[PDB]
């Protein structure tokens, strides 16, 4: 119980930054946010001749 | 609005305080201007439509 709770305790403290899964999560939010907003910023202003 | 050599459609607000202040636009990493200058002399930061 105290070892289970100790395990969950280090599971509380550790998200950033060296703990991917979490960098996979921000790879996802930065993925679709990057695609949406940043690709839409490449699409407009500017493309054409 | 329709400024000096630049067109555009924006909602000016009295914002603060980031710029050059001697030449009179401010861009944000693209073609767009976000956006104060020109008024005499304040900070009318613009936005998209
Ligand atoms: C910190 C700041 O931006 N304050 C502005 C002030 O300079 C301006 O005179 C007033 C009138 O619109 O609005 C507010």
């Amino acid at each position: 119980a105290n070892k289970f709770n100790q395990a969950l305790g280090a599971m509380q403290t550790g998200f950033t930054t060296t703990n991917e899964a979490f960098q996979k999560v921000q790879d996802a939010v930065n993925n679709n946010a990057q695609a949406l907003s940043k690709l839409a910023s490449e699409l407009s202003n500017t493309f054409g001749a | 609005y329709s400024l000096y050599g630049v067109s555009g459609r924006g909602v000016f607000q009295n914002c603060t305080a980031v710029g050059v202040r001697q030449q009179r636009f401010v861009y944000d990493a693209y073609q767009n201007l976000v956006g104060y200058y020109s008024d005499d002399g304040n900070y009318y930061c613009l936005r998209a439509c």
